[PDB]
């Protein structure tokens, strides 16, 4: 059950989950 | 498929131009209910079935 599918030292990533 | 077996797709997050089908005289039947045939590309749902 797929619904979405995208293909394309320090680092930094932020995550967050507003509004769907 | 058979129409007891009828397939479902699922269709999330992509553009489409019902454009191209409607103007088609290959489709012998192009019938809408509830929305009209005519103003379809402005709608805009989350989902799609086929």
């Amino acid at each position: 059950n797929c619904t979405f599918e995208y293909v394309s030292n320090l680092r930094e990533f932020v995550f967050k989950n507003i509004d769907g | 498929a058979s129409v007891y077996a009828w397939n479902r797709k699922r269709i999330s997050n992509c553009v489409a131009d019902y454009s191209v089908l409607y103007n088609s005289a290959s489709f012998s039947t192009f019938k809408c209910y509830g929305v009209s045939p005519t103003k379809l590309n402005d709608l805009c749902f989350t989902n799609v079935y086929a």
